[PDB]
């Protein structure tokens, strides 16, 4: 089972085990249980190389774990700048919504992250996306104390 | 708010014998919230080497916390925890009693 | 091994 | 015997000093492994153990992460649960959580569970089928709204019967010499005069490893619950527990009261007398 290795390498790591094991044809888009990707196992560890070997390997960078979220959204949640980035280049839906109806930017506002929300802002992103409770990004960043996010978000609108 | 006072206890790491090194304890456990204020006395005044470990809970939402220093005992020392809590109004001090 | 993916309450 | 792996994290509002107190531990059974700090200057998991220090920078790298996502987390938490109880700004607030799976003799998974408090009171938790949520209260059950949405169960399903149990076994094979052992208890009798005509036999028991332990006493066949004080398991620090019972008694007596001990670690129990 060449995806459990896989696996297993893009949450270590290895970025040249990575890169052998997507040369020896391992499915870039493999998916776990959970249905979480190699892709978002790369946003959570900002291995950037690892993300960009991933991405060349032509991994679906709109793939939806069980939870929903997206390869943007771990990187907007856990604040791997260059990983937005990259993904964003490669193609990532910049409004994708999960199954609890939080987009990336959503991630980004509650966590405070001024610079993914500006990133995000000039990718396209909705501030007006709304999730399940009906609660803009402005909202979670207030909640969350963020407020030069909370207002560069009500001033973008 | 829940309040709940400490459960304070003193003692040494080893029977007290002297002539030996050995460690004073005092443990504190069942306290909520987290905000003790805890220091060790001897013959009175305070200790100033006491460490402690790390902030840990029970089953039932309590805090508990150990306190420890070096010392020796001798038959002429006198050893007390001092601890305070929001949930007690003057702190409690509880000598040490080597049984 | 801490828990990868906690939820937010 | 079980085995568990057992994560603590508290979290506290303190408002005006501008962030929280975070505060992570992991156990296994009852030996502090890693532990986790805001305040301290390393803002890494630091090892506790001779055997966790052979775990090198790759997991204590992964393990920072995951850490600091549980800090920002668990931030983001206290602010939603001050959000849902309507509680004002001015006045600190705490947030725990432990989670953690246990295994059986075998080393098979045995049973997992996740549990969350919120202001010292119980919020939400794991049922041990992992699928369903105990809800304490409205604002609770909003919590198991989402987490029902989110799919948050099948997340903590996946992660309590696999990996945890992947990484407890390695480390009990690592504590091999550690984390398997049994302390017995040592024990000894005191005995003095509490008046000039009561008295008190105390029990002592110290130097023992797991915590579990039992201590009673009997009048040779009649309950002695009674004229009896208790204290709770306290640590030595030498990573090992202490406790005591005694038993009011009259002086003079003809060695009738005894002390009872069970622990893990008498294979043939050591009941002793006056």
């Amino acid at each position: 089972d060449l995806g459990k290795k896989l696996l297993q390498a893009a949450r270590a790591g290895q970025l040249d085990e990575v890169r052998e094991l997507l040369k020896a044809g391992a499915d870039v888009n493999a998916k776990d249980l959970i249905g979480v990707t190699p892709l978002h196992l790369a946003a959570f560890s900002g291995h950037l190389e690892i993300v960009e070997v991933l991405l060349k390997a032509s991994a679906d960078v709109n793939a939806k774990d069980v939870s929903g979220r997206t390869p943007l959204h771990v990187a907007a949640k856990h604040g791997h700048l260059e990983i937005v980035e990259v993904l964003l280049k490669a193609g990532a839906d910049v409004n994708a919504k999960d199954l609890i109806g939080f987009t990336p930017l959503h991630l980004a506002a509650q966590f405070g992250h001024l610079e993914i929300v500006e990133v995000l802002l000039k990718a396209g992103a909705d501030v007006n996306a709304q999730d399940k409770s009906g609660k803009t990004p402005a909202d979670l960043a207030a909640r969350a104390g963020h407020q030069d996010i909370a207002e560069v978000l009500q001033k973008a609108a | 708010m829940i309040q709940r006072t400490p459960k304070i206890q003193v003692y040494s790491r080893h029977p007290a014998e002297n002539g030996k090194s050995n460690f004073l304890n005092c443990y504190v456990s069942g306290f909520h919230p987290s905000d003790i204020e805890v220091d060790l006395l001897k013959n009175g005044e305070r200790i100033e080497k006491v460490e402690h470990s790390d902030l840990s809970f029970s089953k039932d939402w309590s805090f508990y916390l150990l306190y420890y220093t070096e010392f020796t005992p001798t038959e002429k020392d006198e050893y007390a925890c001092r601890v305070n809590h929001v949930t007690l109004s003057q702190p409690k001090i509880v000598k040490w009693d080597r049984d | 091994s801490l828990l990868m993916w906690i939820t937010q309450v | 015997g079980s085995h568990s792996m057992r994560y603590f994290f508290t979290s506290v509002s303190r408002p005006g000093r501008g962030e929280p107190r975070f505060i992570a531990v992991g156990y296994v059974d009852d030996t502090q492994f890693v532990r986790f700090d805001s305040d301290a200057a390393s803002q890494r998991m630091e090892p506790r153990a001779p055997w966790i220090e052979q775990e090198g920078p790759e997991y204590w790298d992964g393990e920072t992460r995951k850490v600091k996502a549980h800090s920002q987390t668990h931030r983001v938490d206290l602010g939603t649960l001050r959000g849902y109880y309507n509680q004002s700004e001015a006045g600190s607030h705490t947030v725990q959580r432990m989670y953690g799976c246990d295994v059986g003799s075998d080393w098979r998974f045995l049973r997992g569970y996740h549990q969350y408090a919120y202001d010292g009171k119980d919020y939400i938790a794991l049922k041990e089928d992992l699928r369903s949520w105990t809800a304490a209260d409205m604002a609770a059950q909003t919590t198991k709204h989402k987490w029902e949405a989110a799919h948050v169960a099948e997340q903590l399903r996946a992660y309590l019967e696999g990996t945890c149990v992947e990484w407890l076994r390695r480390y009990l094979e690592n504590g091999k010499e550690t984390l398997q052992r049994t302390d017995a208890p040592k024990t000894h009798m005191t005995h003095h005069a509490v008046s000039d005509h009561e008295a008190t036999l105390r029990c002592w028991a110290l130097s023992f490893y797991p915590a579990e332990i039992t201590l009673t006493w009997q009048r040779d066949g009649e309950d002695q619950t009674q004229d009896t004080e208790l204290v709770e398991t306290r640590p030595a620090g030498d990573g090992t527990f202490q406790k005591w019972a005694a038993v009011v008694v009259p002086s003079g007596q003809e060695q009738r009261y005894t002390c009872h001990v069970q622990h893990e670690g008498l294979p043939k129990p050591l009941t002793l007398r006056w």
